[PDB]
RNA sequence: AGAAGCGGAUUUAGCUCAGUUGGGAGAGCGCCAGACUGAAGAUCUGGAGGUCCUGUGUUCGAUCCACAGAAUUCGCAUUU
RNA sequence: UCUUUACCGACCGUUGUUAUCAGAAAUUCACGGAGUUCGGCCUAGGUCGGACUCCGAUGGGAACGGCAACGGUUGUUCCGUUUGACUUGUCG
């Protein structure tokens, strides 16, 4: 006979607050410009995809770019989709973490729409890292990023004790 | 299939043990971060010690942890991987995360998406 | 410092009620022990093994150190401890020892038969072993058992006040005490005064002469009242207030606060001791480099 | 070089606590060469003239808030110390203190067999089996302090959130428990002969 | 109060004693309470009650296994 | 646990165990992916079989690692003493 037993297991007490994805609102004003720009990149020539706009869409190149090889470009922006199925959780639990230790001004934007499976199915993987050094796009990227899309860290900034979190899991035991 | 019994009387000894484990994890993580933000690796063999002692206490009272903790900490030297060496992907395998000591913790990511751990599934978990 | 740890309480059964005359008599004999000179007093209470014990928490203590002896303390300047001598005769009826032990400070025993004497030294967590010096000794003590019991802890206790009761009892008293000194190897000997009156009190230099004439040396007698007496107080005092000699609720000041010496500064309600902010991690370094204290 | 040190965490911890003592001795030598008694001028002097020597020096000013607040808040949560103090239970609290780890505690040597060990306050970086490791500041001294536990009495204050009204002070004895924290998680402490504790009555 | 030396057995709730692939800490009696009786015993139900002699170490985890330190107790053609 | 001037090293084999859950798997059962080599159909190199190597979220864990018992050593097992001196009795 099978009996269900609840076992107490210690949770990471701050992983919910470490994965508090930033507050994004009035976001359909942004996907129009972003998707139109990405399509206009991806139409003509694979060299002309990355020749006027330098962007990296492979996670190994994201790690090698944020390691410290290129230090000139200080404003560098990232776009990562959450709340979207068919997206790996192994990278997604480490993407907002690796950008924190980067000395460059890296600006993560979490895309909140679940229906946005287009950018993953089209370009590479569903993430986008590019540079706003002298491009035209920064002329609106600096406009809205101060409004709603602010990214700051409250969790490591001040000194604060954290309460413990002990959860409990299901276990089916046959006897 | 069987009998459905949900007890919320948590036991005092298990709460003491998991508070001890969580305090060791918090003090090791905060030592590591307070050292890492300011300057170079000063007392990186110190905080690791706590984690090792933590894992040994996890060997004593038969306790299990979430895969977030064991994914954070190492396996052999048992150190925190908040600052790892290198992260590589699609290098003819799935994924690789290198460390300073040389012990790697890889994950099968090139097979298929939408795979979750047993503690991360929709209904298997009840908080507090 | 001197310890007198076997002053009896005028009550044997819980059904009996102590009159005010016996309480005033105990006040007068405590004033007598304060008059010539002593440092510590641990008053004793007799408990039989087969009585009907109450299932209470705040009623297991008919001593009341706080209300009457707390008033006697301010004019006295001494302290009182409470203890139980377990009058254990047969392995027939017992008790819940975890309540009777944690009730008072010191736990003692009084054997009458063979097997009880063995299970007291073996399993029963007590502080002192007292024998019936007034009546016939239960058995004659083996050396390797008493030696192992002293090496485990518990020491033997000699009551020199029981010889002051009757004429016939002196012969049985000396016949018991010489056997205790013979089989105890002069390690675990703690002496105490079993007086019920202030009219049977003695001075240190007469009790030392009594221990001389019984058979034990003089320096070992004063060492038994300095070293051996105050340590077996601390044993039960740490066992019953704190954990099993592990983590103590007693404040470690310089020379005034102690687990033994500072009883009133510890809240005897449950465990705690209210101490003001004497430890600051901000601007306190080495002790010889401070300037504020 | 870096891989051979951290192969064992205990040996690298020993190398770190040796390097801190050697750097403290070098700091005392450079301080007597400096002839300045102020430590705030001494740290800037080391920052100006000795960059590689400054790298392994401890920071006690950083060490106090990163440890004391977490330790006090953990004890206020664990022992159920709240604004309501009249519902306290002391025996279960002492059992929890027997079960709680003292890694990260502020602790003071109040009584000892050695007359020079007393008066030392310090915060735990690691618990040994039979010794104890703290850190204390002097005028210019920042040495990692090793203190024996066999024959010493330690005390620690548990504050209450009210200001200057009430606070608690507890005491442990390192000669009583002489084991690792790992064994102390499972050990049920029992009685001892306690014959060698005469010093606690002596001084 | 009848040693000294030798072999065997053995310590677990107040008591008498089980028990152990090594993963739960127990039974009888006693205490308290319920049930029952005009009352009580007996019968029956439930609860309270632990230093598994102590310590090391092995192991992921000890009443159990290894070592160390104590001892309990029988026998030596006996009832002293 | 081992080795000893090892001018080459050598952790013996078998049996059982590591409870529940987890995981593909609690003992080199098996399963999934990648690389190499060989053979058959076949020849823009597609598929199939066999062998090796590496990896796969879980748990102290995949490490022929830890624990307990037994022996092939010059065949195993059983039985008996090689231990006494005075006194007494018998026999020559
Ligand atoms: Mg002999
Ligand atoms: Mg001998
Ligand atoms: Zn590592």
């Amino acid at each position: 006979k099978r009996r269900q037993v609840y076992k107490p297991v210690l949770d990471n007490p701050f992983t919910n607050e470490a994965h508090m994805w930033p507050r994004v609102h009035d976001q359909p004003l942004i996907w129009q410009l972003l998707q139109s720009s990405i399509i206009n990149k991806l139409i003509h020539i694979q060299s002309k995809e990355n020749y006027p706009w330098e962007l990296y869409t492979d996670f190994n190149e994201i790690v090698q770019y944020l390691s410290g090889a290129h230090g000139n470009s200080d404003p560098v922006c990232l776009f990562v989709c959450n709340k979207d199925p068919d997206v790996p959780l192994v990278l997604l639990q480490q993407i907002p973490l690796l950008c924190y230790m980067a000395p460059m001004t890296v600006k993560l934007v979490q895309l909140p729409k679940s229906a946005m499976d287009t950018f993953k199915s089209v370009s590479k993987y569903g993430m986008l890292l590019l540079r706003c050094d002298d491009r035209v796009d920064k002329k609106f990227v600096s406009q809205i990023q101060k409004n709603v899309d602010l990214l700051q860290f409250p969790w490591l900034n001040a000194i604060k004790y954290r309460p413990t979190s002990v959860k409990l899991l299901k276990t089916t035991v046959p006897i | 299939n069987g009998t459905l019994l949900v007890p919320p009387p948590r036991t005092i000894a298990n709460q003491d043990h998991f508070h001890r484990l969580n305090y060791l994890y918090q003090i090791s993580a905060y030592q590591t971060r307070a050292r890492q933000k300011a300057r170079t690796d000063a007392h990186t063999p110190l905080a690791r010690n706590y984690i090792k002692s933590m894992d040994l206490i996890s060997k004593k009272t038969k306790t299990s942890l979430l895969p977030t903790i064991k994914r954070t900490i190492c396996k052999k030297c048992h150190r925190l991987l908040w600052t790892p060496k290198k992260l590589e992907i699609t290098s003819d395998g799935a994924l690789s995360v290198m460390c300073g000591c040389g012990t790697v913790k890889r994950f099968n990511i090139g097979a298929d998406p939408n795979y979750r751990t047993y503690s991360e599934r929709e209904g298997n978990l009840l908080n507090s | 410092m001197l310890v007198d740890l076997n002053v009896p309480w005028p009550q044997n059964s819980y059904a009996d009620k102590v009159t005010s005359q016996a309480v005033n008599n105990l006040i007068k004999t405590l004033s007598t022990l304060h008059m010539l000179g002593y440092t510590h007093i641990a008053i004793n209470f007799t408990v039989n093994h087969s009585e009907k014990f109450p299932n209470d928490v705040k009623l297991l203590n008919p001593i009341d150190i706080k209300r009457r002896f707390g008033e006697l303390m301010d004019r006295t300047g001494l302290k009182l401890y409470s203890r139980i001598t377990l009058i254990i005769d047969d392995p027939s009826k017992g008790q819940s020892l975890s309540k009777i032990s944690q009730a008072f400070d010191i736990v003692a025993a009084l054997p009458i038969s063979e097997k009880g004497l063995t299970l007291s030294t073996t399993n029963l967590d007590i502080d002192l072993l007292t024998f019936q010096y007034g009546s016939r000794l239960p058995t004659f003590l083996k050396h390797k058992s008493i030696c192992s019991c002293v090496n485990r802890g518990v020491k033997l206790e000699i009551v020199y006040g029981y010889a002051l009761r009757d004429v016939q009892a002196r012969r049985q008293f000396v016949s018991n005490v010489r056997s205790v000194i013979r089989s105890s190897r002069s390690r675990g000997i703690v002496i105490g005064s079993g007086a019920m009156s202030p009219l049977e009190c003695r001075n240190i230099l007469g009790v030392t002469s009594l221990i001389k004439n019984l058979g034990l040396p003089s320096d070992r007698c004063s060492k038994a009242m300095g070293d051996l007496a105050s340590l077996v107080l601390l044993n039960g005092r740490l066992r019953n207030k704190s954990h099993k000699q592990t983590i103590v609720t007693g404040g470690g000041s310089g020379n005034g606060d102690d687990v033994v010496n500072d009883v009133q500064g510890i809240d005897d309600v449950q465990t705690i001791k209210v101490v003001k902010r004497s430890m600051d991690a901000e601007q306190l370094g080495h002790a010889s480099k401070r300037h504020k204290p | 070089d870096y891989q051979r040190i951290n192969k064992n965490s205990k040996i690298a911890l020993r190398e770190y606590i040796n390097n801190c003592k050697k750097n403290t001795k070098k700091c005392l030598k450079l301080a007597y060469e400096n002839k300045i008694t102020d430590k705030e001028d001494l740290l800037h002097y080391i920052e100006e003239k000795h960059p590689t020597i400054y790298e392994s020096l401890p920071q006690y000013v950083d060490f106090v808030p990163m440890y004391k607040e977490l330790w006090i808040n953990y004890i206020k949560e664990l022992l159920n110390i709240t604004k309501n103090l009249k519902t306290f239970n002391g025996s279960l609290a002492l059992l929890k203190l027997s079960m709680a780890d003292y890694n990260g505690a502020l602790l003071r040597v109040t009584k000892s067999k050695n007359k020079t060990l007393i008066g030392l306050q310090g915060i735990v970086i690691w618990d040994s089996q039979k010794f104890f490791i703290m850190i204390v500041k002097g005028n210019i001294i920042d040495e990692i302090k090793c203190i024996p536990k066999k024959g010493t009495v330690f005390q620690f204050e548990i504050p209450i959130s009210d200001d200057d009204d009430s606070a608690l002070r507890y005491s442990i004895l390192g000669d009583r428990f002489k084991y690792r924290s790992v064994d102390r998680a499972g050990r049920k402490f029992k009685s001892r002969r306690c014959d060698d504790m005469l010093y606690y009555i002596q001084n």
